[PDB]
């Protein structure tokens, strides 16, 4: 772990409780002490032709008989969820990514395919290959990148200058870090004036 | 959707008192997405809470696997007594139903005869001490060797096998080193069936 | 829908020159509306046209069709597949079973007889026991005589899978104790592909 | 025929043989050269008042054996017709007035407002055939060969078994041959 530039964990189908996350949060909860957050990279995964039970995993919306692009559309898709979702500790996650973006946008096969097998095998329109645009990859870094938490920590954060150059050093540069870091803040020298700001660390 | 299979008991274990039975109920093919298996127990249609369901069991990449265990009494079983087990789940039409009980029919007592080695045999530095159990009925039985007390462990049993008068017979085959069998030994067949007293006998064969 | 069953051919009959091996192929559980059943065969995925189809058998409104196919001891013996494929109106695919001889080296049947246990002699029937083991592979034929007529009054075990990796079994004739007693001979025959002929007999009298 | 976009041949009344449609069979044999079978559609008439001989044709009704009918070669018909669909309902003379001409009179030739009933259940009962069903992947698997036969046989699993022409197949994009077998009289 210490040598790594990035851990990327597969979290492809749901992760169980409500909202579909409870593996992702439990494991985060021990990855934490070995990484950086922005180390923490969580994947889906697309419609893959002709899959079987055992790589159905629905992170991208059905196949619609009346909108042909609904494959592209990311509205209450788990891959938007995995955009959206950041750990509760340590700070925001570095992002997310894709299993076969050479299959982006193409719809997942209805949820009445969900136990087809290799043998028993029932074919759909949405298991032929298709050029793509890559639409849903750029609406998710969109999203991403749109994200107010990502937003870099300013004066209004933190005002004294050679303060908030520490803090970020050690917690961060994005706002949504400072309401997450969990662990230990030095502060040194004989710069700072005053700690307005370091009141956001809630969880320091 | 998910399957449902209903072992019975090994049957040494409905006939030794030292053993306790157990009916068995496995759920396949269990989706991650809908994965609450409920069991319900009945014996002879009355329903009974002191089963043990085990946790699931993951078989391949998001499916799996759920067992659920149930005591039984030696006397329900031997007396023929009907088990039930109901499996519900989200992913069901309706629940599924499989009930098991045991063979049924006028049981006949084994007779156990211990066979030596061919004189043939006696060339091999391995030799065959042989078991025939006959006559008995129904199938369930159990065949284990022994010698000085410590089991024998290195022993083949047939499955039974109908015989002309409608009964069944088999044939269980230890071997030992021919040096343990010159020696003097004596070795010793258990067959164990519902229609022996006490479940049990024991046949000897040592060198003549 | 229809379901399929592929048997191999009896061991006696690929093992023995004057026999005709056999492989057969079973479709049960045809429908009375869609009753066109076509079967195709494969040996080593080579089709042969030598099969022979025996028709439809109610066994309701539901028929049963047989399909047989003759094989060379030869082809048999060295571990050709047999692929049968059977077509149907009432079948979404066309359904392909397969069945070949069990692949390794082939390991020498051992027989010995064994006669009756002094306990069982109190008895009016008595049993002629005969052990065949670390055969491989587990197509094998037993059968006994006597005076050089067969003895009918006998079953087999299965094979069963020895700690050794082989096969063995029992067969168990019954005579009268009296025709035991009187010291007539009696045979165990055993029909292998790892005999010399595929065959050796052993004896079994009073002693 | 080639600037068609129907033929609707009326059939009104028996047209001989046991099932009387011997007529329709043997004309077919000679339309199909012209017509494929989606173009073509048979008619009944229903009961017109104060008809004369020459004008009567009369479960168990011709409508639905048209409804029915379908045929042996080509591809599934295009559908039926009715004559003097605003008689709909109205229930024919009997057949004791079958030379009643004009120089009778019966209940049924008086006029009444209809309600389409027949025409409804005749409708329901060509929707509700299954050979009208679509071509999937359970017919013909591949995809690309899928696309093919459709558009030179046509799009129902009924005009396998009958189309009876050529079928060219072409490209790179077929893998397998599957369902090519059902078309039996290629
Ligand atoms: C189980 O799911 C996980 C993902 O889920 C994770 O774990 C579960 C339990 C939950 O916790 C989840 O929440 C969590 O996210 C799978 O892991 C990733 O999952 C995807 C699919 O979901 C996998 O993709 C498949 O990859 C195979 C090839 O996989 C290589 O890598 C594997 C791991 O490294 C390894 O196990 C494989 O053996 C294989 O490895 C290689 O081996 C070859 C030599 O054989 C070697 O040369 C390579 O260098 C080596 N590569 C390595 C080591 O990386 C791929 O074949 C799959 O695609 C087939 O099937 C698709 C339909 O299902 C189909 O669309 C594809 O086109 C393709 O099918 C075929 O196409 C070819 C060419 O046209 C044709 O010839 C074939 O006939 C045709 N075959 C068939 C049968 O369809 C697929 O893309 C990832 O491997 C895996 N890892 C990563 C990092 O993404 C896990 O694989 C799942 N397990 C199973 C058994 O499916
Ligand atoms: C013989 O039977 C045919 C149907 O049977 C088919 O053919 C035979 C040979 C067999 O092979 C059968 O198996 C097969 O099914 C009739 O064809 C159609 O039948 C129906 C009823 O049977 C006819 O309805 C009747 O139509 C009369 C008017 O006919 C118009 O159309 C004729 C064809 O074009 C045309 O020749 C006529 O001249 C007339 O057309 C018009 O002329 C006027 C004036 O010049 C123009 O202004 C119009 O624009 C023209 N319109 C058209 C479209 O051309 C009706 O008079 C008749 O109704 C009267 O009698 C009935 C009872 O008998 C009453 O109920 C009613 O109130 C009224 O008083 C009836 O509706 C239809 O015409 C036929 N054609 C079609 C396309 O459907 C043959 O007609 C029939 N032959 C004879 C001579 O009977």
């Amino acid at each position: 772990a210490e040598d790594l530039d990035y851990l990327l964990r597969q979290y492809y189908g749901s992760q169980g409780g409500e909202a579909e996350v409870d593996t992702i949060n439990s494991d985060w909860n021990q990855y934490q002490n070995y990484i950086d957050a922005s180390q923490f990279m969580i994947g889906f995964s697309f419609f893959e032709e002709s899959a079987s039970k055992g790589n159905l995993w629905f992170d991208v919306n059905e196949y619609d008989p009346n909108n042909p692009e609904k494959g592209k559309d990311i509205e209450g898709t788990r891959a938007k969820k995995y955009a959206e979702w950041q750990p509760s500790t340590g700070g925001l996650k570095a992002g997310i990514f894709s299993y076969a973006i050479d299959r982006d946008g193409v719809a997942h096969v209805p949820s009445t395919y969900k136990n087809r097998t290799s043998t028993n095998l029932q074919r759909h329109e949405v298991d032929n290959i298709s050029h793509t645009d890559y639409t849903v990859s750029r609406k998710l870094k969109t999203l991403m990148t749109e994200d107010k938490r990502y937003d870099v920590i300013d004066q209004k954060d933190i005002p004294d200058p050679a303060l908030r150059e520490q803090i970020i050093q050690q917690v961060g540069q994005y706002k949504g870090d400072l309401e997450r870091y969990n662990k230990t803040l030095v502060l040194t020298g004989d710069k700072i004036q005053n700690l307005k700001g370091l009141e956001k660390l809630s969880k320091l | 959707g998910p399957s449902v299979f209903l072992f019975p008991p090994k049957p040494k274990d409905t006939l030794m008192i030292s053993r306790t039975p157990e009916v068995t109920c496995v759920v396949v093919d269990v989706s991650h997405e809908d994965p609450e298996v409920k069991f319900n127990w009945y014996v002879d249609g009355v329903e009974v809470h002191n089963a043990k369901t085990k946790p699931r069991e993951e078989q391949y990449n998001s499916t799996y696997r759920v067992v659920s265990v149930l005591t039984v009494l030696h006397q329900d079983w031997l007396n023929g007594k009907e088990y039930k087990c109901k499996v519900s789940n989200k992913a069901l039409p309706a629940p599924i139903e499989k009930t098991i009980s045991k063979a049924k029919g006028q049981p006949r007592e084994p007779q156990v005869y211990t066979l030596p080695p061919s004189r043939e045999e006696m060339t091999k530095n391995q030799v065959s001490l042989t078991c025939l159990v006959k006559g008995f009925y129904p199938s369930d039985i159990a065949v284990e060797w022994a010698s000085n007390g410590q089991p024998e462990n290195n022993y083949k049993t047939t499955p039974p096998v109908l015989d002309s008068d409608g009964s069944f017979f088999l044939y269980s085959k230890l071997t030992v080193d021919k040096s343990r069998w010159q020696q003097g030994n004596v070795f010793s067949c258990s067959v164990m069936h519902e229609a022996l007293h006490n479940h049990y006998t024991q046949k000897s064969l040592s060198l003549s």
